[PDB]
């Protein structure tokens, strides 16, 4: 997801992260085994440095792994 | 119920018809304080039409003061105080005033059948 | 975030030194201008609605197609966006103007703006145009107010311009 | 307690009164010291409007003090219908959502995030809304923005106590009502050191939020249906946190922010700390 | 970084509204005060060194054992460090005066203070003394509002340290 | 309600930190300004009436048709209302000067402005004129900072109305 | 949710039986009226804005104080709410009218409503009044439309009334 | 929220009137004291850590049991809480002091505090005690500062007290 | 119940100590003021009827609606209550004033008052207003009596105020 401007209102250095997506991370609200999105199997997000560590750790315990990390600017 | 009837009634016979079932209902339920149960009695037509009509104003005052509380009336003035009420306010208030009086509350105030502590 | 003061600090920090006396004198004088600085901002904020309204009229008189079916400003929905956007940009610019620094503007606002516009199919050119239109109107007020002590605001006026322009450029 | 009749024989508006009982008010008929029965530590009386004055004076003249008075009509009203919240609905923002589908999510979010509470047009946030519908922000990220927004702080966190704010937060971010004293504690500690922002972040970050409506699903009321690791008492708490539909979390009303969940109830479910 | 000016912008920004009168009033405050603030900074900057010497020293008087062998205060390296460190604290303080906000302090000094100190077994106490001694000296070179400002910031650290 | 003082408290509160120097600076600003603000309020309060008359009037000159039968400006009730309303606007403005924040304005006037106006078919335009005419008059009785303040607030509404 | 049909079902279910023939004939007839029913709804929705606008005017002419400082409809903010509320109630009423059942109205709308109003200090009496004001105006349209085939709508009209009234009562 | 100024406004609003000249003169004078007001606050914030530390020591010297096994301040975990709490209360008090109004304190800090304490089994009495202990120490600083222009702060001192006391009372 | 003396005792009790000499001197001086204290009370009681009468008139001149059909003070029955209430509050206030302590007032009178008012739908705001109206009138007498030895009663006057205010606040 291309950042339109700095996403986050609270301010710090922002770093784009691209993740392969587990079904669990973005379960669809559907009967039977949940399925992550068809279009995005690689959700890309802009995160503040402070939140970076939490985001990454949550990503890590979920099945999906960081494809790449890029600074957001 | 058995006791309540006796103490507030003359000890006069009470027929099953006479007994008010709606007040008796609610005791099992809760939601009626026993002092409030006793209020329902006497607010009853049963007591007013009989034990109130026949006797003179003075008579029922003494008999209330007996039925609701053991004491007979200590002084002329306090009997007079209720007599002021007769016209001053509705009868229901005056009887309500007795159970609302302090000593009714002080002894056997709540959750207690009145007794002839006299 | 950042602003004029903080900035100078940061620089000093990396050298590992106390602020040079010379450098203080930048800030000392900056303070003196405050009053001027403030009024400038006040003027913008006071006229905000208008500035935009105005700029828009002119924008649409020029590029008729934007408002025609198939254009980018059509229909209502889109139009609305376009107005909102202009405003935003303005808002930021103001912020900067107060801070005495581009940063805030660049970071929160301008960064990624171009790309957005591109992805949407919004014509970046026209956006830029609008920004300028705004610029001129805005300056108009900054520079011609009522009840203010008469004096020279040029210094501030130009800095204002620059901000507008950084905007224009990075969008374009 | 349930009150059986709304009006008395002679027309009057019956009012429940709750008092902390005192030994003088009620006393057993026993030798030794007068003691009010234990079960009636809190005592509820139902009285016509007329006697109220005299009834309360007496209660207060004695060691009794009045916990609360409520009109009997409001009381002895059903527990709120759970119709709408029994099955919440669910709102999913698909990638490449149509202009209408984006609008639906926004409206749904504002509902659950801010409770019934009404959001004026001025109050509503254009920038955040703008980002969704171009892509770039998850529904989850929109949620974050809203909690961080002053609107939310002014309503929930700034008026009421942080004990209030935590459950208020639980409900908004998760359907669930708080289970156990521990959760309330934990959040307060987090607030002290980390500050507001980190506490807000924790809820959205938490796996429970991820496990149900993790991303791009507006939050819906998980409470009012059985959930994993949820104490039965929590379900009952939900009824206290959620009153009806058209009932909102309001800083506006008289003594507006108070606790829906009494602290003892929390302690019942779990204690240890 | 947290200064008056940055905050009002932030608050304005969050709501999504222009800077109105409310905020400007606030800003004005910062600017009026600055004159005093600035003065204070010039005074500290000049006497820096002398303040540092005095402080370091003090600490040792206060905690003699530090200078004994096998301790932290012992051996020049450590003394050098001790000096350096205090310099820093001072440096930042000046910064903060000028910036008109705690910002500079927060981000350099305060954030992560604890853990650093824990892992290297630096006792906050020490620093504190340094500061206090300083505060006392500063309480001569300055006066009136300039002084008041100096204090505020110095303290702010004491509180953060403790 | 948004005033300088309330906000800094709020911000302090959110972060969970004591009021430090940063905020006080801001507060100070509000207080220094007040003297001018207060003056302005005394001036408006006194001439209230006259301003109101003049405004109401103006509106009618600007929009003659309003006074024709079957219109909104027509029949005393409406005129009374029109007067009342403007009084209000003024009243609040004074308030805001004194409170040192837009707060009072926001909560009474602004929030929900649109819908009210829509449902009763009040054209913002009208109010605006009222204000403008006012602004012009105020631009005589006042001067310097007092004036400047008056303007700010008056405008703030113009912008909110439009 | 619930409505006329579903309702009858549910009842039948608890008895454990197929639908009684008698009961079918309630629904059979209900169907026949549909067309009428629908138009009724259509009339409300069509005039919505007005219904409210109107009712309000009258509400405020009566209870001047509501709009005076210290009243509940003052200031603007509050006013807005009050308008919004009226609308909502209306919205629901309509819904019900279609369903052929009070439920939806009771459950979504009236549930908790009184208590809210109480807590706020909103005077329930006045609210109720407004509801009625609305009622009358609404009926006005339902009952006097244009271009519709002429017939008797009374049956529907009365049911409409009842809904309004349930509202009035439970609020009050 | 609320503070001294806003408050007076609100009152005036309900009367429906412009501010009384008399009333202005309350605010006018309030302004004059600002400087004093501020320093007071500054003093608290400056000494914060200490105030607490101090109060605690004294609290625990008095009520030995709190720190004994089975008491409420034991073990560590609990102790921590108790400290944290004190702080909070303080924080708020300060806030109030600046505002020139109890409100802020009452709403976020005090309201429901008692009940919490009760539910937990924390002894309300002791809490109250601590609050006072704090009070005295705090005043100590407010009233004896260094480098401040000497004058009369009593007025402020007493108001400070009151805040502490509202706290003490509502907890107790 | 409680009052100034009793109170100090109680405090002392929990410490487990005799009264401090310092503390005695609070009470010793309190005694000295008695005479003043008394007259204050006497003044209120003497003028009671009036105080109320007066306050009411003003209350109803302000909030016309209260006395209009649909208002809270209408009809007679209600009106009566409202008058009675005012009186009561006054009565208590007096009590307090004599005692030299808020308690009596809080406990017997103020406790639960708000909630009552709420349940009834009585507008708490207006009640509070009335309380103040009373306050001012009352002070009027306290402070301007006839045949009393001339001296300073301020101390008492202020304490009086406070009582009124606790009332106003807890109702509101
Ligand atoms: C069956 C004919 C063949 C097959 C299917 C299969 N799929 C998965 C896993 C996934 N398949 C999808 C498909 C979709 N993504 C979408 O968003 C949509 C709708 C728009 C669809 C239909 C996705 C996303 C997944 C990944 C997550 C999931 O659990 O579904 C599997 C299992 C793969 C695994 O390792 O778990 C299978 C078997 N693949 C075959 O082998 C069949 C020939
Ligand atoms: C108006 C002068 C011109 C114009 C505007 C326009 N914008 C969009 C869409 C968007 N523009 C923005 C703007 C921003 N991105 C940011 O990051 C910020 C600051 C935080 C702003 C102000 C964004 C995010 C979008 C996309 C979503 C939206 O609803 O705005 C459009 C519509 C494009 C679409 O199809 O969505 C338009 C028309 N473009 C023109 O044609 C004008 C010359
Ligand atoms: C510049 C574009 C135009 C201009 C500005 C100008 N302003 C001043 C002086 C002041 N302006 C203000 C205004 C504010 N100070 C504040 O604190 C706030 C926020 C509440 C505002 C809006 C103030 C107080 C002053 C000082 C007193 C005064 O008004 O004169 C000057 C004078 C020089 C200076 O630097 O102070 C000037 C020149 N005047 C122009 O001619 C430009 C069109
Ligand atoms: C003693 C081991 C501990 C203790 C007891 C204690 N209790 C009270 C007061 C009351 N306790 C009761 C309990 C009862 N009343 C009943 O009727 C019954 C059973 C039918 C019980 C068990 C009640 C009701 C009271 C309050 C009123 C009353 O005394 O009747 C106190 C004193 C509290 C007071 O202020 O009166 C005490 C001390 N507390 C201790 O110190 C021990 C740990
Ligand atoms: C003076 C009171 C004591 C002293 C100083 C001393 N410091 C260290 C180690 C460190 N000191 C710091 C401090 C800072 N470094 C920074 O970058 C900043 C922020 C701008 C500060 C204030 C740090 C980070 C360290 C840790 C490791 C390092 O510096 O590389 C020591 C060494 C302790 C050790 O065990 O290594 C010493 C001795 N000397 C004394 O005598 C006092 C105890
Ligand atoms: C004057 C320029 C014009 C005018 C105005 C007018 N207004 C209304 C009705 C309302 N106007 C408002 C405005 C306010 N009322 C408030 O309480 C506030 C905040 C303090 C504002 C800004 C509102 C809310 C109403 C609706 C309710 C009401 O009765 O006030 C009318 C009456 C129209 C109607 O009754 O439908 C009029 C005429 N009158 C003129 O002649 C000018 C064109
Ligand atoms: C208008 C007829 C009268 C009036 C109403 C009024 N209501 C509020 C506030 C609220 N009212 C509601 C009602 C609803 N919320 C819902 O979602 C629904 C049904 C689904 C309804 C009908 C709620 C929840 C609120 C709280 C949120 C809010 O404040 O908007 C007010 C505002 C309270 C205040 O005092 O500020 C008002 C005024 N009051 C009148 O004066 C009219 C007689
Ligand atoms: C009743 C309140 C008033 C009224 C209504 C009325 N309508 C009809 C008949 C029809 N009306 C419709 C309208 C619709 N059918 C739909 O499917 C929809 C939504 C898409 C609408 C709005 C239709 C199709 C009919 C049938 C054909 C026709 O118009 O004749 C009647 C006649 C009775 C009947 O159809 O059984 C009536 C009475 N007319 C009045 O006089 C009332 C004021
Ligand atoms: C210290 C003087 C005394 C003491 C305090 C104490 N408190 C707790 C636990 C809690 N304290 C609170 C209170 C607050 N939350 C807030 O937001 C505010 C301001 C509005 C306060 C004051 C809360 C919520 C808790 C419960 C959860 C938590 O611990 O965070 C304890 C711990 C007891 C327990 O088991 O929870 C203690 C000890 N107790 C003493 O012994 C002192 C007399
Ligand atoms: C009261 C407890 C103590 C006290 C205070 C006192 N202060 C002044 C005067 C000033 N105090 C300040 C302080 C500030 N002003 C600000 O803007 C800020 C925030 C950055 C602060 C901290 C200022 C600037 C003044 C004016 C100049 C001066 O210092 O005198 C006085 C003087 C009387 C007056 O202001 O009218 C007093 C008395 N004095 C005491 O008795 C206590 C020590
Ligand atoms: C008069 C200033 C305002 C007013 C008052 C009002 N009160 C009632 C009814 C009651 N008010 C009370 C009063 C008290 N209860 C207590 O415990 C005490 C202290 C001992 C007081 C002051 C109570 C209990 C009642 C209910 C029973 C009663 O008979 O009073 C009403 C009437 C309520 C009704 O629905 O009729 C009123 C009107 N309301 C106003 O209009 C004034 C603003
Ligand atoms: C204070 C509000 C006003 C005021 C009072 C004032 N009173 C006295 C002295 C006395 N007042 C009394 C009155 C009483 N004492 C009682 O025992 C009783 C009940 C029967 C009353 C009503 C008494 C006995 C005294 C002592 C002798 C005397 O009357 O002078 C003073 C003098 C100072 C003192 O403290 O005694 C004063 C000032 N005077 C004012 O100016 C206020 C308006």
């Amino acid at each position: 997801s291309v950042l339109t401007g700095d996403n986050q209102q609270r301010g710090s250095k922002l770093f784009k992260i691209t993740i392969a997506l587990s079904p669990t991370l973005a379960h669809h609200p559907w009967p039977g085994l949940d399925t992550h999105e068809p279009s995005q199997s690689s959700y890309s997000t802009i995160v503040s440095l402070e939140r970076l560590l939490p985001e990454m750790t949550r990503i890590k315990r979920n099945g999906g792994r960081i494809l790449e990390i890029t600074e957001g600017e | 119920i058995r006791a309540a009837y006796k103490q507030l009634f003359g000890n006069t016979y009470i027929l099953e018809s006479e007994r008010v079932i709606q007040a008796e209902s609610l005791l099992r339920n809760g939601s009626i304080s026993v002092r409030e149960f006793i209020r329902i009695l006497a607010k009853s037509d049963l007591y007013k039409e009989r034990f109130f009509r026949c006797t003179s104003n003075n008579r029922f005052i003494e008999l209330n003061l007996k039925h609701l509380l053991g004491r007979a009336p200590y002084n002329q003035g306090e009997i007079a105080e209720h007599l002021d009420r007769y016209c001053q306010s509705g009868y229901d208030a005056e009887i309500d005033s007795y159970i609302d009086s302090d000593e009714y509350r002080r002894v056997f105030g709540e959750n207690t059948v009145p007794y002839f502590r006299g | 975030m950042q602003d004029a003061f903080t900035k100078a600090i940061v620089a000093a920090d990396l050298r590992g030194s106390f602020l040079s006396e010379q450098e203080l004198n930048q800030l000392t004088n900056l303070v003196k201008e405050s009053n001027k600085r403030l009024d400038a901002v006040n003027a913008i904020t006071g006229n905000a609605a208008e500035i935009i309204s105005d700029a828009a009229h002119k924008l649409f008189a020029e590029q008729t197609d934007l408002i025609r079916p198939g254009g980018n400003a059509y229909p209502n929905r889109r139009m609305a966006a376009c107005l909102r956007d202009m405003e935003i940009i303005l808002r930021y610019v103001s912020y900067a103007l107060l801070a005495g620094d581009a940063s805030v503007l660049e970071d929160r606002c301008l960064n990624g703006l171009k790309e957005t516009y591109v992805a949407l199919g919004t014509p970046t050119r026209s956006v830029a145009r609008a920004v300028q239109l705004m610029k001129e109107t805005a300056i108009g007020y900054v520079n011609s107010p009522s009840g203010v002590t008469r004096g020279d605001c040029s210094a501030l006026v130009n800095e204002a311009a620059t901000y507008f322009d950084k905007a224009a450029a990075s969008i374009a | 307690m349930n009150v059986l009749t709304t009006s008395s024989q002679r027309g009057g508006k019956l009012f429940k009164v709750t008092m902390t009982l005192s030994p003088a008010l009620s006393h057993h008929p026993w030798p030794s010291l007068d003691t009010y029965e234990p079960s009636q530590n809190s005592y509820s009386v139902v009285v016509p409007l007329d006697r109220l004055l005299a009834e309360m004076t007496y209660i207060k003249n004695k060691g009794g003090r009045v916990l609360d008075i409520s009109p009997a009509d409001l009381e002895a009203l059903g527990p709120p219908d759970i119709s709408s919240v029994a099955i919440p609905l669910k709102v999913e923002l698909w990638a490449k959502a149509d202009v209408s589908d984006v609008q639906a999510a926004i409206v749904a979010a504002y509902k659950q995030i801010f409770g019934n509470t009404y959001v004026l047009e001025s109050e509503r946030l254009t920038s955040a809304e703008s980002l969704l519908r171009n892509g770039s922000i998850s529904v989850r990220e929109f949620v974050r923005l809203l909690a961080k927004s002053e609107l939310y702080k002014e309503r929930f966190f700034f008026c009421t106590s942080n004990n209030r704010f935590t459950e208020l937060n639980f409900k908004h971010f998760l359907g669930r009502a708080p289970y156990n004293q521990s959760e309330i504690a934990a959040h307060l500690d987090r607030y002290q050191t980390f500050g507001y922002d980190a506490e807000i972040d924790s809820y959205i970050d938490s796996d429970e939020y991820i496990q149900a409506f993790g991303e791009n699903v507006v939050p819906y009321y998980r409470g009012f249906k059985s959930q994993s690791g949820q104490t039965v008492e929590s379900f009952n708490r939900m009824f206290k946190l959620y009153r009806g539909d058209a009932g909102s979390d309001t800083n506006l009303n008289l003594q507006g922010q108070k606790r829906r969940v009494d602290p003892k109830n929390l302690l019942r479910s779990g204690r240890g700390i | 970084m947290k200064t008056v000016i940055t905050e009002v912008i932030a608050s304005a920004d969050s709501q999504g509204r222009f800077l109105n009168n409310t905020e400007l009033q606030a800003a004005n405050g910062r600017f009026q005060r600055a004159t005093a603030s600035m003065e204070a900074a010039r005074a500290l900057t000049s006497n820096a060194d002398s303040l540092v010497k005095g402080a370091v020293q003090e600490v040792y008087n206060k905690f003699p054992y530090l200078t004994q062998p096998g301790q932290m205060g012992y051996g020049d390296t450590n003394q050098a460090k001790c000096a350096r460190d205090i310099s820093h604290y001072l440096r930042f303080i000046t910064y903060s005066l000028v910036a008109g906000g705690t910002g500079p302090l927060d981000d350099y000094i305060v954030a992560g203070l604890r853990e650093v100190n824990r892992t290297f077994n630096l006792s906050p106490s020490w620093y504190i003394e340094a500061l206090k001694h300083i505060k006392g000296k500063v309480g001569s070179q300055l006066s009136g509002q300039p002084l008041t400002e100096a204090n505020a910031y110095i303290d702010y650290c004491i509180n953060a340290l403790s």
